[PDB]
DNA sequence: GGTGGTGTGGTTGG
């Protein structure tokens, strides 16, 4: 997260983070969406160009973390992965459309103070919730910026980081790259006029973008952090997969191989 | 307690606001 | 240290 802050405790109990076994690293961020099912970005777990391609053994999920490489005593949990489902129709050749996966985990965890459940949004509070203008939340323990060093340690936070950004209109998102835009993606961050910063970067993608609906008072996860050009440049806007375009094959593969 | 998503145990639940939720508000209105 | 840098801890024991 660029031009963030340190998230508060508890501010987000249903981050999760995605961590490589061997070599031991963070790989990316991800949500929990209720006792045995995590979603993330596709492109954490497949993408061939850069030889990704884990399967469930590889893969540790850490839930209920603040701080970026301490492990939490008695405050994060982490599960084994039972099953990952990438979206059949994920494009990774061209613009990553439909950059979804969903975790099931080996067992139930149990909520608690620093972990519980995101909700995912229906129709309507989409319709209400998804317009240019109103913000949303990123969260995220990525780059802090563009690395221009190929690698550092001062690219990285030691806790969570949290930005609010504007959702944008698809014209402005269309005109502001050369890459296929499409139905399941928004955009968002502020206009180079705004004045204000932020972005998502390297390292937030599966991370949710989320939304506090003003007539129940509940936080709905809208998006995921997909993809960017740099990160916070002026005049460009992070993509962020779009969750309720996708919400039928979310439902499909919760209800079919569902506990 | 039962479909509780959404609602945080340190927040919402407690009636205490986080930070920043404030401008996520004011962007429904302005 | 242990799946950081200091605590009669902390978002948590000794
Ligand atoms: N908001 C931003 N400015 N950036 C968000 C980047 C999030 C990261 N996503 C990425 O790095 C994705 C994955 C492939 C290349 N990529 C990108 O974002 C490439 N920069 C642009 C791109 C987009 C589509 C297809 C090819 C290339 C995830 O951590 C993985
Ligand atoms: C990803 O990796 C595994 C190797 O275990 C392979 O079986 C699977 O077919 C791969 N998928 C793709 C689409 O390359
Ligand atoms: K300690
Ligand atoms: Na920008």
């Amino acid at each position: 997260i660029v031009e963030g802050s340190d998230a508060e405790i508890g501010m987000s109990p249903w981050q999760v983070m995605l961590f490589r076994k061997s070599p031991q690293e963070l790989l990316c961020g991800a949500s929990l969406i209720s006792d045995r099912w995590v979603l993330t970005a596709a492109h954490c777990l497949l993408y061939p160009p850069w030889d990704k391609n884990f399967t469930e053994n590889d893969l540790l999920v850490r839930i209920g973390k603040h701080s970026r490489t301490r492990y939490e005593r008695n405050i994060e949990k982490i599960s084994m992965l039972e099953k990952i489902y990438i979206h059949p129709r994920y494009n990774w050749r061209e613009n990553l459309d439909r950059d979804i996966a969903l975790m099931k985990l080996k067992k139930p965890v149990a909520f608690s103070d620093y972990i519980h459940p995101v909700c995912l949004p229906d129709r309507e509070t989409a319709a209400s919730l998804l317009q240019a203008g109103y913000k949303g939340r990123v969260t995220g323990w990525g780059n802090l910026k563009e690395t221009w060093t190929a690698n550092v340690g001062k690219g990285q936070p030691s806790v969570l980081q949290v930005v609010n950004l504007p959702i944008v209109e698809r014209p402005v998102c269309k005109d502001s790259t050369r890459i296929r835009i499409t139905d399941n993606m928004f955009c968002a961050g502020y206009k180079p006029d705004e004045g204000k910063r932020g972005d998502a970067c390297e390292g937030d993608s599966g991370g949710p973008f989320v939304m506090k609906s003003p007539f129940n008072n509940r936080w709905y996860q809208m998006g995921i952090v997909s993809w960017g050009e740099g990160c916070d440049r002026d005049g460009k806007y992070g993509f962020y997969t779009h969750v309720f375009r996708l919400k039928k094959w979310i439902q499909k593969v919760i209800d079919q191989f569902g506990e | 307690g039962e479909a509780d998503c959404g609602l945080r145990p340190l927040f919402e639940k407690k009636s205490l606001e986080d930070k920043t939720e404030r401008e996520l508000l004011e962007s429904y209105i302005d």
